[PDB]
Formats: C-alpha cells, structure tokens, sequence
C-alpha cells in the first residue's frame, strides 16, 4: 500500500507573508526555495503541495508567482484547490 | 572436527624414575562436588589436630589429623525450594587463626565459621569479588579483592575498618595477592606492576615500587603484568612478577637492589639462604639468597602446569595436571621419586605443616602422603 | 617460469602475444617486471602489460597499472594511446556480463562508468586532436551520450508510472538542459506534456505541445 | 671548496641520477664537510641502502654503499582461522608490501604486528617466524611459518552486587555465553571485544525498564587464565531503589503544536518508570514532527530524581530545524540489478520534504530484499542553494543463486528429503525462479515456480507453477489407491492493510487414479460420475481434467516469527471448480491460531487452534474422495495414528478413508521449563494440551447399510490430552509429544509417543 | 563472468546521429550547460574491427 508526497511545502500562514512588490530572495527567505520552475524563458516560479495518502484522493494548493526581469515581484495567483 | 583444526602447542612426557621411596596415600577422602574446572586458590588448611577443606558449591568439611573421618559438615548454599539450589561460589582461601575459619567467595562475602559446631559468626560484603588468601595481622582480616580494594575487617563484628583503592589495567592475569606482615607494615602485591606497602592501622600508603619491566604496547609486555605473592626475610623483602624481574626491596625505601629476568604466577619459598621458585614454563630452578646466580636449572617438565613447591622433609614437592607428585632433592635438583595419585590434576597449593603434607585434587579429593 | 637474459624472455613474450594466447603472456611480462624491473626497455613491457590486461579481461589490474603509468610518465610521447586504453577500459567495463545476448537492454544499470569514460574521452578529443585515435573516439562519445541519456529517460518512465509528478518535471527539465540533441529527449517530451496536465497547470502544456509540434516526427 | 668527482660503488638497481638528486650535493659543486654526515643521513632515510662507507679529500668523494634488497614474494602458511587476503591487508597496513625494500631489522615488528592481529581475532599463544631467502638482482623471498596455538574460551560471566534479581537470569539475554550444552544452538564460547560494549547496553536496558533509575555501572573487568585459555568476565553494578513517574513537561520551538503534542506525552499518573516508554514517546514525537513536514527534529529527554517520595520528573525539549527538500535520489553501486527494482523500495519520493526516518525505512527494506550483501545510506548538499539535499544509496551485492538441501524424520512420514534450486534474481529483473522436489513415505512432489513480486508497482504479485504429484496411499494408512496428478497454477496476490493478504488464481489439473481397491464409499461416487467398473478385482482406472478457481485470505499479526507470545494468524482457503470439467465441487478450509499472554514478561501463554473444513459436490455429482480431509497425528490431535479419525471403509474393516467435514479444536498451555537451569531456559518451550477432533461424512446414508456404525452423525467427538516439548537442536527443529486417548470410539489406533526431528516433512 | 570478452574484443556498436533541437517562435530553449559537448573533428582514423591496438 502506497504513501506519496509531492512538491514544495506551504503552511497557510506563509502565504499571508509575501507582499506585492517583494524583492528577490525574500520569498526564498520565507517560503523557501522553489522546487519546480519554468525554464523556457519567462522568469516565473511555481509552488505545489500535492499529497494523496491512503486511497483518499489528491489535494493541492497550487501557487503561482510571476516576476520581473529586475527581480521585484509582479503578480501572484493562489489556487486553494484543484478544479 | 574441532580436534583436527585446533593444533596442539607444546608438551613434554613423564621422565623415568628410580624410586628410593614409596609414597602411600593414607587419607583418600572426598568432600563433594569439587572445585571443578575453575582456576582459584582454594586449598585446604591445617589447624589444631584438624584439617579443613572446601567444595566451591557451599560445602565445608572438617576432618581428623591422622584418620580421615568427619567431625562436622556444614553447607553454605541458599536453598529455596525443591526445584532450585543456588550455589554460593566459595572460591577464596581457607585459613584459621582464632578458632574460626575465614572463607572467601565470589558474591562479595567472607564467611567466618567456628571450630566445634560450624555456624556463621558474621558475614559482610566487600567491594567486589574476593579471590585471595585471607590473612590475619593483629586481628584485622586483610582481604584483597579483584577491584583493587585492599579492605580490612575486624574480628568479632565483621566491620570495614579502612579501604585503600589501588589501580587496574584492562587485562589482568588474575590480579590478586596475599598481604604479608612486618612490624605492623603490610606489603602487598598489586595488579599493575606496583608492589605497595601500607601501615596496618588506618591505611596510609607509605611507598610504592615498580619491579616489572614493561617493553610493549600495553598488549605484549602488558598483555599480562601481575605479581602474585611477596614474602619477607630479615630486612629485605622479595617479590616476583609475571614476565618481569625477580627483585629485592628494602622495607623502608624499596630500592631495586638486584634482579633476575624471570616470570612466575605461583608461590615460592625462602628457607635458609636459598630461593626455590617455579617458572611459567615450569623450569624449577634454585637461586641464591642475594646473588641470584643459578645453583641448578633442572627443567624436564616444560609446559606441564606445575602448581607450587613446599619443604616436606628437605625435599620440594610440586604438583601437575595429571595427578603426579614429582619429589626432588635440593643439593643437585635431580628427581627422587614419582607417584600416581589421581586422574584429575592439581591447580591448588599443596600444604605442608606440622610434619604433614596434604593436597586437594581437581575433583574435591584430599590426599595425604607419608 | 625459468630465467634467461631478458632479451630472449621479451622475445618469447612477444611470440606468445603474437599467436593470440594471452594467459601465458601476462606471466612472462610479470617475470620481466620481477627479475629485471628497471631494465632498459620496461616501457614497452608496461604498455604490453596494459594490452594483455585489456585483451584478457583483467580489468582491475588494468586500472591499477594504467594509473601507475599515468603517475610515473606524465609526458610520454605516446600518452594518447594510454588515454585511449583507459577510455576503452572504462567503456568495456560497462557491460561486464552476458545480458546483451539474452534479450534484455542494459541501459538501466549503474551509469557511473559511462560518465568516467566520457570524462576520459573528452580530455582525449580536446587534448590531442590530431592523433590516430580520434575518429573512433568521437563515435564512442556519440554512443555514450545516448547510453547516458537513456538512463534518465528510463527513470522518468518509472516516476511517471508511480505518480510522483514533480519528479518527472524535474528530471525531463534536466534532460533538456544537459542532453539537448539526443534521441531519448524527443521521445521524453510526451512524458512532460502528460505530467503538466495532471497538475492542472495548463499554462505550460501549450508550450510543450508547441515545442513538440515545431519539431519533426522523430 | 669543490670536489672534482664523486665515486659511487655498489649502486645497481637504483639509478645514478636517483642517488644524485636524492642527496642535495651534486657532481662537482661548492661543498663542505657535511657530505660525510649527509651520506650518513640521506642513504639511510630513503630505506634502500644497508651500509655506508665514505671518504673525502681534495680529489674524489668516494662512497661504498650496497643496496637493500627488494621483496619478490610475500608467502604464508599455517593460517588456520585467518586467510591469506586479510593477512595481506595487515601486511600492507604494517608498512611492507610487494615492491618495497626491506632493511633486515623490522621483521620482529612484523611478528609483533601479527601477534596483535591474532590478539584481535582472539588467539593468544601464537608465534610466527620470518624466513629470508636470497636471490640475485637484489631479491628476497619471504616466508612466514606460523604456530597459532590455542583459541580462547569464556569460563563464567559473573555479576556482583545484584539484590532484587538473580545472576542466572541476566545471562540469558546476553550476546555472550558461558555454558552451552550438546542439545542447543544458543551460541558459542568465543570471546570478542566489542560484544562486551554492546552487551553492557543490554544490561543497562534491562535495569532501566523495571523502575530502576539511579542504576550506574561502576567498573568492568576482563581477566584470563595463566594457561592462556580461559577468560573471566566480571562487571560491577550498584542497584538503586525503585521509582515512579510523576509528571511531564515540554518546551521548545514547537511550531504552534501545543495541543497537538500534548495528547502524546500525557500518560496516567502513578506508574512504574520505564526506559522503553520514554524512548517510544521520543521517537513518536520525532515521527509526528516529520509527518507535518519538518526535516531534522531534535528531541532530548532528561529526568530529575526526587527521592523524597520515589518520584521522577521528565523534561523533554524539542527542537525543530528548518525543512529540506530532495532534488535527486541516486543509486551508485548496483552492477546488475535494474534501476526500476531499487526504487520501489524507497518510501521517500523525489521532490518532497525530507523525512529523516523514511530514509531509514528504505534502508531496512533494501536489507529485507535479500539480494544485497550490504547497503549504505548518505546525505550530501547541493552547492549554492541552502535547502536542497541529495541522497545516495550505495550497495554491494551478493551471489543470488542458491543450493538448498534438507533431511527430516517423523512418526508418520518416515524419512523425508527436500531438495532443489532457488534463484531470486533471474538475470536481475525482479523475477524469482525455482525447481523444488520433496519426497517422503507416500507423497512425492516435484514443482517448478516462476514469480514476479511486482506486477504493478503497488505491491501486487503474480506467480505461476507447474507441479507433479505422486500419491501412494497405502503408506499413509488409508484404503489403497494410487493417484498420479499434474497441473499448472497461475495466481495473484496483493496486500490490503500490510497485515491482511488476499489471493486469487486459476489452475488446470489432471488426475489419474489406478490400482484402486474396491469399497462402498468410493464406488458410490464412481456410480455418480457414471463410469462404473466391476467390483471383483483390483484392476481399474480413471482419468479426469479440472479447471479450478482458488481464493484465499491470510491475517498474520504475531509478535515474532519463532516462539510467538502475542497475536493471531487466520488463514482461509477456498476452491471452486468452474463449469467445463468432469468434477463439480467446492471446498472451504479455515485455520485460526491465537496466542494470548496473561503474565507481564510474556512467559505464561494460552494458545488456541481451531481448524474447520467443509466441501461438497454440485448438481448430483459427489465430491471426489481424493480431496478428502484427514485429521489426526502430530498436527491436529496428538495421540492417534496418522490420518485415522472418521468413517471406516467397507470391503466387499478397520481402516480410514477420511470424509468431507472436519472440526478440530485444540487448547495449549505454555509453561516455563521446570528442570533446566535458567541461563538458557528460554529456548525450550513446554506445554500441556487438550484436543478435540471430529471428521464425519454427509452423503453417507444409514438406511441402506444399517448393519454398520452411522457416519452421518457428528456426535462421536474424539478427545485427548497430552504434554509437548519443543526446541531447536543442531539437527534442526525438534518437537516431542506424549498424549493419552481418553475418549475414543470403536475403530481407532493409539500412538502414545510422537515426535518430529528436522524439517517439518 | 567470461562473457566480458564480447565487449572485451573490438565488437562494433553504432547508433543514430545527433540532431540539434528546433525552437518555436515566441519562447526560447533552456540554456545548455556544455558539460557533455562533442566538438567538431576532422581526419579519418580507423573504426571498429579495423583499428590496431597493439602499442608501438
């Protein structure tokens, strides 16, 4: 019988800590490092919190940050649960 | 399968004999379970027209001086029920000064039993295993133990009076000894090459001395480095060592006067102006009193596990592992007679006193010789 | 082994090497190493010892002697040969069994030996680029890069099968970073496109489908 | 001053350039009066030259020096317990190996180092001697003649100072031993160094588990006999008085989990203080903090002893480090196993938070796979980023194939051989193949098995089997018939709670009956199948082919695999034939075994075994007799003969044919051994038992054979009582039993003494 | 075991060439490291089963 975790970790309190206009590495100071990034040129970051234990289905708190070429944050998107 | 793999080290057979004498075993009395296949110092003892033995199960006999029948038999085990019998492990010496013998143990006990009807006078506890010879000195039973605690007990109460703590290495070749008395000065063999000498009364360490040469990495020379038993002659004391130096020490100072590179873990004897000792390799030599020049070096019994010499009627008597006494003379060192006694062997001291020799076997059998 | 003046023993060593039997030749070369170690032609003896070790499947002694030769002689005039010998000794060590005949592919075992062989042949082809060992070395390199990329594709396959959907993204991204021109990556982009859909991150599935559709079929 | 020329005399193997660049003075430079002292010191510091003899003047610096020779071969002999390879490692660690120049001095140090290694293995009286053989071109042959002597043994392991326990009890849990008899495999009388340091913690864990808290080991001592054979071990203790646990208290960077952690460290008041409860609580807080998502949780636990009322106060301090993520798992060392094999045994998935115990669970599962000799986990750090961690599992494998063999003896199986080949990595893919063959008095069984323990990745296993079976029933105390059969099985199996295992499968079988003696109960079934022979002679035959369907459930929750003391085991096996064959039957069997303790140290156990079985035919065709049930003899109800309870055959007597309904209930009472000493009294299990069994037919009719005892009445319950012993000998497992039938019926046999030596067959 | 001679000898094994990956308009490929680059070479040595490996 399985048990799997996937992705980064959030605490539902750290999401109340970032601000619109946060400089670089301070989201890495509080949320930690990103685990999967977008490599194809657009400087943006992802955060996934996937976990599905004991035949109970999946759950997720997909978080998306899109940044600037300078390093200042531009836009966030906080999906509470998958559709 | 284990016999063909593990190889025999070394042995030497029995020599020939021209008797001139006939040893006749007069006593032939057993005591019980016997001391078994365990190395100890549990030898019988002679007292006033009476002999005393032990059994390493808890049994202590009491016999005659010329006949060989019991006069009181006492067990010292702790029996609880019909389904169990816990052994008491009597493995000290056996000795008697004031009408009550002292017997050591392995469970930190020193029993003290009277002469006429054997009962416990007192019973106390020492800091560890007490495998030594109890010895009296103005009262004051002086027990050496296997934790380096030279403890002292009184007579009518069994109370600890003082305690000196010695040192101890990792490996020891049966670190134990027996104290020796000289004008209220107790000389004591240690456990790591240190002969000590304390006062009798309160426990002040007067001086120390090192008489064993150490030329190893604490696992070749100090694979084993232990002394066994001092004895005192006029002024100067003599002491042995395993794989070391037979030396001679002054009483007040303890200066290294003269040495011989030798080795032993057994007793010796200083009667007259001679010294008779037994090597580790059973080379029974004989040395002078002060010179240490070898008088004779008769050694035919190499690797036969001899026990100890005595002085029965101007002749040294040794033991063996195959039950044979190997009577030798003194002025030449050549043999005199041989005698089959037992099919068990000896690891205990033969005891010769009051014109009587007697010896315990490895099966709990006491013999006397003529 | 008998003893002679060393030129005759080197002669019969070359004679034993000539007929293709190797198990006797290694003994004579060791006898040359023992009886007259610092003789005037020990270099050919050591190189023929390397060749006998390689041609008679004695790989750890080959590695020991080849590191001894790379220690003792840093600037020998034929150092390209012993570099190529260490390269072949690494790459032939990768199989080390009989599994290639029975029908099972071997591109799932330990890949460290191919990495050591790549690290050797890189220095070979970029250090002595006009020797007589280069053209086979580039072919061994272009085989070894594909054999290395098949390992990462065949672990991303298993993590797709298990359901650890962040790990397949973080492996196929590494495959597109390090081996961007092999055959395994263009067969591994459907794994990434299927993996991005099960996280409902549809902003990149169109990107992976664009990077698939702009390419050819295979 | 300069020297015109340097003359060197005696340099043959070393180079002139080597000797000139070794020493700081060269051929004809500005010199001094140090070159005499330099040629003393320089040629004796490289370790290549025996002697020097120098002279200096205004013309020639004239040196005579011979070279130290070079080793040709390092040879050994007489090494009994030691082999040559680790002797070569000890030589290479000692400083002299092949390709080295000796100095004709340090051979005593090599003999001393061999003495130290023989002290390390545990042989004290050894003696080695080096033999030097000259050879030209400066060569030495080196021989080491050995005399190992005698090994060491342990006489007694004595403990002094204990009061509230006994000295012959604490040795039973010890790794070391002092006595071992000739009927036990409890261990060996060998001594090792680190076993003592590992066993002192076992003694400390025994004393720290029953309420003793101020317990403190003072001193340990290892002595040995003057004949270098016996070793005496003595450890001191100092027993303290008992204690109780009063209250607990937590503190630390708890990450907002006060109510979460408080429900775990809270226990009831007034209990005996433990050493397993505190460590299980500590590891449980570690596991909970890992399961939230923290990586390296540190937890300390210190007591404070209040001896005024025999209480203790337990402080526990947590520490939560910052989290960590696994970016790449990597396996370096698997030479022949596929990488898809070694990744289904990892409970830490790549791209997740780092559980500090899940890595250890993966290490334990890799050890439990049995293909690998040793495993090694590690942890590195990717440079630059602070919280990304790789994890490397290094493995060193083993020769996977095997060759097993076993003999055994019974009271109703006779001699028994078990042989075969078993391979657990067929070409290193996960598959397991095997050819097995067993033989006893009556049943000869030759099977071939091929299985894959991961059909999918979620633990589902698939297996296939081809089996040949010879059954000569006259040896097994039944009415005579010869049955030869062969078939194939294909089965699944997948776990559902890591305790309950389910299985389901198909199978084809072909059975041939011949040399079949006539009777009534066989021939009613033969009438119902239609093929009726004549009743006269013992010459008949029957063939059949069946398609089957098997299903099974297994509950296995026991506290151990050998000599259990707690739990249950319930097995349920059902078989149905599917339409398309000759015989149409169905069978269901059930086995329950329960172990319940009543004491505290788990040494007084009550055991129960129930064993149930039903079966019947379909559509009018009766269930065939060669799948009957047999109960009696060393497995269900001890005391009777092998397979002899139930209905009796009628020739046209006093022999058994079995039936199709079985009920057996046995109650055992496990007691400690009452006669053997308590040093090793935990490897012999003694029990009393009271057994009931019954086997009865259903399709028998009493009206048509009314001169005979009724067999459709399950009222004649067979009862028995007996005494059983069970231990492990050097010949294998042994079980002894003495029963006494005290409620039996007409037509049964008695066998008062009954045993099984070796394997269960 | 003793089947190491198959790769121990000069048994030739060849595979597909390498093609540079294309790029769709509107984005960019990820930046390559360069640890596994194969430089362009000229000349023509021997290939498998035609190359001497006897040292000079």
């Amino acid at each position: 019988r399985p048990d799997i975790n996937q992705g980064n970790y959030l605490t539902a309190n750290d999401v109340s800590k970032i601000r619109v206009g946060m400089t670089q590495q301070q989201v890495a100071y509080a949320l930690g490092t990103p685990l999967m990034s977008d490599p194809f040129g657009t400087n943006t970051w992802f955060y996934v919190f996937r976990q599905q234990p004991g035949h109970e289905g999946v759950t997720q708190q997909t978080l998306t940050l899109t940044f600037n070429s300078s390093g200042v944050l531009t836009n966030i998107d906080n999906k509470p649960a998958l559709s | 399968l284990f016999n063909s793999e593990e190889d025999v080290v070394k042995m030497s057979p029995l020599p020939t004999v021209e008797n001139q004498f006939t040893p006749t075993t007069a006593w032939s009395t057993s005591v019980g379970s016997g001391i078994g296949n365990f190395y100890s110092n549990l030898h019988p003892a002679l007292a006033d027209n009476v002999v005393y033995a032990a059994d390493r199960a808890g049994l202590v006999k009491a016999l005659n001086a010329d006949d060989g029948k019991e006069i009181w038999s006492v067990s010292l085990a702790e029996k609880d029920g019909w389904f169990s019998k816990e052994p008491a492990l009597l493995s000290g010496g056996v000795t008697v000064s004031g009408g009550h013998v002292y017997i050591g143990s392995e469970k930190a006990q020193v029993y003290a039993l009277n002469t006429s009807d054997g009962t416990v006078a007192w019973q106390t506890k020492v800091a560890g295993e007490a495998l030594s010879r109890p010895v009296v000195s103005d009262g004051l039973v002086l027990i050496h133990t296997s934790n380096g605690q030279l403890q002292a007990l009184n007579e009518a109460d069994g109370a600890v009076k003082w305690t000196v703590n010695l040192d101890m290495p990792s490996l020891s070749l049966r670190g134990e000894s027996a104290p020796t008395t000289a004008f209220g000065a107790a000389v004591v063999g240690g456990d790591n090459g240190r002969v000590s000498a304390v006062l009798m009364e309160q426990g002040q360490m007067i001086w120390q001395q090192r008489i064993s040469q150490a030329t190893g990495s604490t696992e070749i020379d100090r694979l084993s480095d232990v002394d066994t038993t001092p004895v005192v002659v006029n002024g100067v004391v003599f002491a042995l060592a395993y794989n070391g130096n037979l030396t001679a020490l002054d009483l007040r100072s303890g200066q290294i006067m003269w040495k011989r590179e030798l080795g032993s873990v057994n007793d010796f004897i200083v009667d007259g102006n001679r010294i008779y000792l037994v090597d580790q390799n059973d080379r029974v030599m004989a040395l002078t009193i002060d010179g240490g020049v070898t008088l004779w070096t008769q050694s035919d019994l190499l690797h036969r596990l001899l026990t100890s010499p005595v002085l029965y009627n101007g002749n040294l008597v040794v033991g063996d592992s195959e039950g044979y006494l190997h009577w030798i003379n003194v002025e030449d060192g050549r043999f005199v007679a041989q005698q089959k006694v037992d099919s068990s062997g000896f690891q205990t001291e033969p005891v010769a006193a009051d014109g009587k020799l007697l010896i315990q076997a490895k099966d709990g059998t006491v013999y006397s010789i003529t | 082994v008998p003893d002679n003046p060393p030129n005759e023993i080197y002669a019969t060593a070359q004679q034993k090497l000539q007929d293709g039997n190797w198990r006797q030749a290694i003994t004579q070369l060791e006898a040359l190493d023992n009886r007259y170690p610092f003789g005037p032609y020990s270099q050919q003896v050591q190189l023929d010892l390397i060749y006998a070790y390689y041609k008679n499947a004695d790989l750890p002694l080959a590695q020991a002697a080849i590191d001894r030769f790379i220690r003792l002689n840093p600037t020998h005039p034929n150092i390209d040969y012993v570099m190529y010998m260490r390269g072949l000794t690494n790459m032939a060590l990768d199989d080390s069994a009989l599994q290639g005949f029975f029908g099972v592919d071997r591109s799932d075992r330990d890949p460290q030996h191919a990495r050591a062989a790549f690290s050797d042949f890189s220095k070979l082809v970029r250090g002595y680029p006009n020797s007589q060992y280069t053209t086979d070395a580039t072919k061994r390199l272009v085989f070894l890069k594909d054999r290395l990329a098949k390992y990462e594709y065949s672990v991303a396959e298993y993590y797709t099968e298990r359901g650890a959907w962040v790990a397949v993204v973080n492996r196929v991204e590494g495959m597109l970073r390090d081996y961007p021109d092999t055959q395994a990556t263009r067969d591994a982009l459907p794994l990434m496109e299927n993996a991005y859909r099960q996280m409902q991150m549809n902003a990149q599935a169109e990107k992976v489908a664009k990077i698939i559709a702009a390419n050819s079929s295979n | 001053f300069v020297v015109k020329d340097i003359h060197f005399e005696g340099l043959q193997r070393v180079a002139v350039g080597a000797a000139l660049l070794s020493m700081p003075v060269r051929t004809g430079d500005t010199v001094n009066d140090e070159d005499i002292s330099n040629t003393i010191r320089a040629l004796f510091a490289t370790g290549n030259f025996e002697d020097v003899r120098v002279l200096r003047d205004g013309d020639t610096l004239l040196v005579q020096v011979k070279e130290r020779p070079t080793i040709a071969s390092i040879t050994f002999s007489g090494n009994k317990s030691v082999k040559d390879d680790m002797l070569k490692q000890n030589l290479e660690a000692s400083g002299v190996r092949v390709g080295e120049s000796l100095d004709r001095t340090t051979i005593a140090d090599i003999e001393k180092g061999l003495e130290d290694f023989y002290y390390s293995v545990g042989k004290y009286s050894a003696s080695v001697k080096a033999v030097v053989t000259p050879l030209p071109r400066n060569r030495v042959d080196l021989k080491l003649v050995f005399q190992e002597g005698v090994s060491a043994e342990i006489q007694q392991i004595n403990i002094v100072g204990n009061h509230a326990f006994t000295t012959d009890e604490l040795i039973s849990h010890f790794q070391l031993r002092d006595e071992v008899p000739w009927w036990n495999v409890v261990g060996d009388r060998k001594y090792q160094k680190q076993k003592l340091a590992g066993d002192l913690e076992t003694l400390r864990s025994y004393y720290l588990d029953r309420g003793y808290a101020r317990f403190n080991i003072d001193s340990t001592q290892v002595s040995l006999t003057p004949d270098k054979k016996g070793i005496y071990v003595t450890v001191n203790i100092t027993e303290g008085d008992q204690y109780k646990l009063s209250g607990v208290e937590v503190s630390g960077n708890l990450a907002g989990h006060s109510a979460e952690i408080e429900q775990l460290t809270k226990i009831e008041p007034g209990e005996l203080y433990n050493g397993t409860k505190v460590t299980k609580m500590e590891d449980d807080i570690k596991k909970l903090l890992g399961r939230y998502g923290y990586a390296y949780p540190r937890v300390q636990s210190m007591p404070e002893i209040n001896d005024a009322d025999k209480t203790v106060k337990l402080r526990v301090n947590v520490d939560a480090g910052n989290r960590f993520y696994v970016r790449k798992i990597r396996f370096e060392g698997n030479d022949t196993s596929k990488d898809a094999v070694l990744r289904r045994e990892m409970r830490q998935m790549e791209g997740a938070w780092l559980g500090s115990d899940l890595v250890d669970q993966g290490k334990e599962r890799l050890n439990r796979l049995g293909f690998f000799e040793t495993v090694d986990t590690d942890t590195q750090r990717v440079p630059g980023s602070p919280d990304q961690v790789d994890v490397v599992y290094k493995v060193k494998e083993r020769n996977t194939g095997s060759f097993n063999f076993g003999i055994g003896y019974g009271t109703c199986s006779g001699v028994s051989f078990q042989a075969g080949v078993q391979q657990d990595n067929w070409l290193g893919t996960g598959y397991a193949v095997g050819i097995n063959g067993t033989k006893n008095d009556y049943q000869t069984y030759a099977e071939l098995s091929v299985t894959n323990p991961y059909f999918t990745v979620d633990g589902v296993s698939l297996g296939g089997r081809l089996f040949y079976n010879d059954f000569q029933a006259d040896d097994a105390d039944l009415s005579d018939y010869t049955n030869k059969s062969y078939g194939t099985d294909v089965t699944l199996g997948f776990p559902i709670n890591e305790y309950n295992s389910l299985r389901a499968g198909l199978g084809y079988v072909h059975n041939s009956l011949s040399n079949m003696q006539p009777q009534v109960a066989m021939w009613r079934y033969l009438y119902s199948m239609g093929e009726h022979p004549s009743t006269s002679d013992q010459d008949n035959s029957f063939k059949t082919d069946d398609f089957t369907f098997n299903y099974g459930w297994t509950y296995n929750k026991l506290d151990r695999g050998y000599f259990p003391t707690d739990g249950s085991r319930v097995n349920l096996t059902g078989k149905v034939t599917i339409p398309g064959s000759d015989n149409e039957y169905y069978k269901v069997t059930l086995d329950t075994a329960t172990y319940v303790p009543i004491d505290d140290d788990h040494k007084w156990v009550v055991l129960g075994r129930t064993r149930w079985g039903y079966g019947d035919g379909l559509g009018g065709k009766e269930m065939p007799f060669y799948e009957n049930f047999y109960a009696g003899g060393s497995s269900t109800v001890r005391g009777f003969q092998c397979n002899t309870i139930g209905p009796k055959a009628v020739y046209f007597s006093d022999d058994a044919v079995g039936g199709n309904a079985m009920a057996v209930a046995s109650l055992e009472f496990i007691t400690p051994t009452p006669f053997i000493s308590d040093k090793y009294a935990n490897s012999v299990r003694t029990s009393f038992f009271w057994d009931m069994g019954t086997v009865w037919d259903t399709n028998w009719d009493s009206s048509q054979y009314s001169g005979y005892p009724d067999y459709s009445d399950p009222s004649n319950i067979r009862m028995s009582a007996g005494i059983a012993l069970q231990w492990m000998s050097p010949l294998g497992p042994l079980v002894f039993s003495y029963a006494q039938p005290f409620k039996k019926y007409d037509g049964d046999k008695a066998e008062q003494f009954q045993f099984n030596i070796g394997k269960t067959w | 075991r003793y089947k190491r001679q198959v790769s121990g000898d000069e048994a030739y094994l060849e595979a597909a060439p390498l093609a540079e990956l294309h790029a769709p308009a509107g984005m960019i490929l990820p930046v390559t490291s360069g640890d596994y680059a194969i430089p362009v070479t000229n000349g023509s040595g021997a290939v498998g089963k035609a190359l001497d490996i006897r040292p000079p």
